[PDB]
């Protein structure tokens, strides 16, 4: 009825939302790599 | 970050958790006492009955 591992559990969760996050990061990264030579092909163009 | 706080904060509530221990032992070797000073008197009262 009640929790096995509790702790094992619930850190398996936090590394789960941890992931995500992470992930998100990388993409305003990416993001704004590309609106830097974005707006530099803009100014050439 | 997140493991490092996650490890900090349980080890925090871990050293709490140890001294409540160290709490409960205290009482109940308090509670040992008060037995085995009736338990003296009664050997005495024994080797007086003898």
């Amino acid at each position: 009825e009640s929790t096995s591992d509790p702790l094992a559990a619930l850190d398996d969760a936090i590394s789960q939302i941890d992931k995500f996050r992470s992930s998100l990061g990388a993409v305003q990264n990416r993001l704004d790599s590309a609106v830097t030579n974005l707006n530099n092909t803009t100014t050439n163009l | 970050a997140n493991r490092f706080t996650s490890n900090i904060k349980g080890l925090t509530q871990a050293a709490r958790n140890a001294n409540d221990g160290i709490s409960v032992a205290q009482t109940t070797e308090g509670a040992l006492s008060e037995i085995n000073n009736n338990l003296q008197r009664i050997r005495e009262l024994t080797v007086q009955a003898s």
